[PDB]
RNA sequence: GCGUGCGGUUAACAACCAACUUAGAACUGGUACGGACAGGGGGAAUCUGACUGUCUAAUUAAAACAUAGCAUUGCG
RNA sequence: UCGUGCCCCGUGUGGCGAAAGGGAAGCCGGUUAAUAUUCCGGCACCUGGAUGUGGGUUUUGCGCGGCAACGCAACUGAACGCGGAGACGACGGCGGGGGCCCCGGGCAGAGUUCUCUUUUCUUCUUAACGGUCUAUCACCCUGGAAACAGUUUGUCUGGAGAU
């Protein structure tokens, strides 16, 4: 798992063809936002303050990017 | 003779003990004399008589040790090699 | 504060192996024991490593000595011989 | 007498260029508030020459007869003074202070310090300086 | 034990000049009282070095160059041929016969006395650490100086433990019971 | 609370290819975790002291770091440390110097003795 | 918030935090106080083997054997 | 190309022999009646191969910076050599770190409650793999120390440069 704190560089991430899903943590305890892509190697979190700004990342997000929200309990 | 000689050196004039302070007096050109003692590293000697060469100054190879160099100096410790810079009232010099 | 006053560091063997053994061994683990001038640095560090092997901690040299001092006085009266029979031979 | 003079060539003898020559531009001994200490402003080669042998064609000479310079604020502990000298005016005053705060100034003084010593080099002259030392 | 100890063998350099080696390490020995030395020489028909192993004569250290030679100097730790050296001078590790590298006066403490010379047939009188005196050829090398490590037997073993430990790198029988404390069926001294 | 362990393996000596360390689990367990030998720093092959800006790895661990982490940028560089590399440099440079001194020398002896002879 | 040029060694002072030993005293119960457990009987000598160690698994553990030290012989 | 040859090199000789020696790489959670670092989910790593993209280097052809110890995502390297790692005893005390043990506060639960006890007990956890900031030794620069200094529980270090 890797860590990126540059949103260029999570944008270009997100659009690289091997990003195959996309995911979005929201902690409410912690006030903050997490943007997880899965990689072929890597998962790759982007760490942000909830805001509406990062609420709107998902627009600049691609579209074919399949995009959700994780749930609060983890159902196997 | 030369142990009088620097020790009148020691109470006259003007020395510098051990190798980096040596070097420095050689790199100035005010070293008039340079004393190495006889259980001197070779390459540190060789390096030494390089820069007496360049420098234009003497050497006198002290045939004692580094222990008997720092007491002739009149000090408590060792001494490899040392640059007199001042003769004061002795001919060490003159030789 | 001397707390023995003959045996030394043959303490060690308590009453054991006989007051001349103990005494014979002694001088042999004094002098192996002892730290000995560098005839090289000039400092106070060298120790025995090995049988015959003498070590220096500073200048990190390895001399080859007698088995529990550095030097033996035959390899001295050698060494003196060897130098004098050498300069006959030059001369 | 003072050795370490212009012209003087010296071994480097710590850094990324332990081994290389070097020909003193500038002794500075007083020292400066950057350097408080005797150092020196020297110009050397980075990558010597390689050798040329008899039957080599004139399109490898040219290209193994490079010259690839460097530029260097050294102290006079890292130095070993040779008695070999380079005179050269066209290193005349090719750094000062200021160069090495500026990476163009660095660059032209690199490229002056290289056509000098490749029309040395080439002049067949001081091949010493131009010599690699073997260590 | 890694390599044993001999000179090197007898080839042209030796035979008519010197060449020069390195002492590296001085190592202990297993099973031997005496330390050996790690010397460094040049091969003069390749680029690789070679290493040999020696008996470390009594003031040999690391960083020494020694001489092995005809032409070498009269100095400790150098190997001359025996008539290049004077009488009274004592070596190490002497060859019985030129080229079997070295089998007379090699432990710790121990030296050979070069008694004489005969060069009409090229011989040289020695002196065995046992007081024998022998005749060996003249072109028969030796390392000038004294074994190191004497004075080993000077310090009593005192332990049954020291003892154990000294015999069992040696591999010599310990300990050791007596013919007359056996049976008869054991021993012609038993009973 | 369960504060004891067991070998997460089928070797149950304590050798020195069987060192483990104690974790604890997201489970909220206490575990064994069986770790490799510790990396050795390599060292000066003129001196022997530790090279230093080199890491310490297994001898197959330094083929997945590249080049300028197993190496110093100088010559002799991560072979070498920085003292033996100026001793050579001084050593290789006055012995040079003293051959040619000796060279001349011979060549004016040779010359006085050429002289002699004539 | 750092850079100097000074000036002073009563901080020998304040604020906060912290754990286990040692010593001393009073009072008090008693048939017991290392209250169970745990845990040398001591001494005067003689013979004997120097000591640590080893053996007769399945009747003998020892003045037996070994040991360090000493002495002799043979071998270049 | 006298086309059906020539040159270079020396070091020898193969196999077996360790589920405790050496050794490339996997963790957590869940799951069965019975297997699990093997299955399932998530998240990784090693070895080997092929060939792209980005970035780097280069018109001063094979990087730049730092006095130095050295640093930085790269930053050519055959033969032939040198070195390091693999790779190493026993014992003694000292210091750092993890885990365990112990103490206090708090939320939730459970027990005791003739009387007392703001009480007693229980859960309160964070893996491999990575990033980043730091950690004894040691090394480097300045400078030159007796009125000797620094310093460990343990007396070692220093003009061969200490504080
Ligand atoms: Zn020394
Ligand atoms: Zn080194």
């Amino acid at each position: 798992p890797q860590e990126v704190s540059d949103i260029k560089k999570f944008i270009e991430i997100c659009r690289r063809k091997d990003a195959s899903s996309a995911r979005i943590k929201k902690n409410p305890k912690t006030q903050q936002i997490k943007f997880k892509v899965r990689c072929q190697r890597f998962l790759y979190t982007l760490v942000l303050k909830d805001s509406d700004k990062a609420e709107k990342l998902k627009q600049s997000l691609p579209p074919n990017l399949q995009i959700k929200d994780v749930p609060k309990r983890n159902k196997r | 003779s030369i142990g009088a000689k620097l020790a009148l050196v020691i109470k006259s004039g003007k020395v510098v003990l051990g190798y980096r302070s040596t070097l420095k007096a050689l790199r100035s050109g005010k070293a008039k004399l340079i004393l190495i003692a006889a259980n001197t590293p070779p390459l540190r000697k060789s390096e030494l008589e390089y820069y007496s060469m360049m420098s234009k100054t003497p050497v006198h190879h002290y045939s004692g040790t580094n222990i008997e160099l720092g007491t002739a100096c009149g000090k408590l410790f060792r001494c490899s090699t040392m640059a007199i810079l001042d003769a004061g009232d002795s001919d060490i010099l003159a030789d | 504060s001397k707390r023995t006053k003959k045996v030394g560091i043959s303490g060690k063997y308590g009453t054991r192996y006989g007051a001349s053994l103990r005494k014979l061994v002694k001088k042999q683990e004094v002098t192996q024991h002892a730290r000995y001038t560098c005839t090289f640095c000039g400092k106070n560090s060298v120790r025995r490593t090995a049988v015959g092997i003498w070590s220096c901690k500073s200048c990190k040299k390895t001399m080859a000595g007698g088995a529990y001092t550095v030097s033996t006085p035959a390899a001295a009266a050698m060494r003196s011989t060897l130098r004098r029979l050498r300069e006959i031979t030059e001369a | 007498m003072k050795f370490l003079k212009t012209s003087r060539v010296c071994l480097v003898t710590r850094g990324r260029y332990a081994g290389k020559k070097v020909v003193i531009i500038q002794p500075v001994d007083q020292g400066t508030k950057s350097h408080p200490y005797g150092h020196a402003l020297v110009a050397g080669i980075e990558r010597y020459p390689s050798k040329i042998t008899r039957r080599m064609s004139k399109a490898r000479i040219e290209k193994r007869s490079k010259i690839k310079p460097f530029i260097k604020v050294i102290n006079y502990n890292h130095l070993m003074p040779t008695r070999y000298t380079l005179e050269l005016e066209g290193l005349k005053a090719v750094i000062n202070a200021d160069t090495f705060k500026e990476p163009s100034q660095r660059e032209e003084a690199k490229k002056t310090v290289k056509k000098v010593l490749e029309d040395r080099y080439n002049s067949g002259k001081n091949r010493w300086f131009f010599t690699p030392l073997r260590f | 034990r890694k390599a044993p100890a001999k000179f090197r063998p007898l080839d042209y350099a030796e035979r008519h000049g010197y060449i020069r080696g390195i002492v590296k390490e001085i190592i202990h020995d297993p099973g031997r009282g005496a330390p050996l030395a790690r010397v460094v020489f040049r091969s003069p028909y390749k680029y690789k070095q070679i290493t040999e192993t020696f008996i470390a004569n009594e003031g040999m250290y690391t960083g020494q160059f020694i001489y092995a030679g005809k032409n070498a100097a009269l100095t400790v730790g150098n190997i001359l041929p025996l008539s290049s050296v004077p009488e009274g001078t004592v070596v190490s590790n002497v060859e019985e016969k030129p080229g079997d590298r070295g089998a007379l006066g090699r432990t710790s403490g121990n030296y050979v006395t070069v008694v004489g010379h005969n060069p009409d047939e090229g011989k040289t009188r020695i002196k065995l650490p046992s007081g024998a005196k022998k005749v060996v050829p003249s072109s028969s090398r030796g390392m000038i100086g004294i074994v190191a490590g004497g004075g080993r037997t000077d310090k009593p073993l005192l332990k049954a433990s020291r003892a154990k430990h000294k015999f069992a790198v040696k591999r010599n029988r310990w300990p050791k019971t007596r013919g007359v404390a056996m049976n008869p069926v054991d021993h012609p001294h038993g009973g | 609370a369960p504060t004891r362990v067991t070998y997460r393996r089928r070797n149950p000596y304590n050798t020195t290819s069987n060192r483990t360390r104690v974790i604890k689990t997201p489970g909220g367990q206490l575990r064994v975790l069986h770790i490799k030998k510790r990396g050795t720093a390599p060292k000066c092959g003129d001196c022997g002291i530790k090279l230093p800006g080199i890491p310490a790895l297994r001898p197959r661990e330094y083929a997945t770091i590249s080049k300028p982490k197993k190496t110093v940028q100088r010559a002799y560089g991560g072979s070498r440390c920085g003292n033996c590399v100026r001793d050579r440099i001084i050593r290789a440079f006055l012995i040079e110097e003293q051959k040619i001194v000796k060279k001349v020398l011979k060549e004016q002896s040779q010359a006085e003795k050429k002289a002699s002879k004539k």
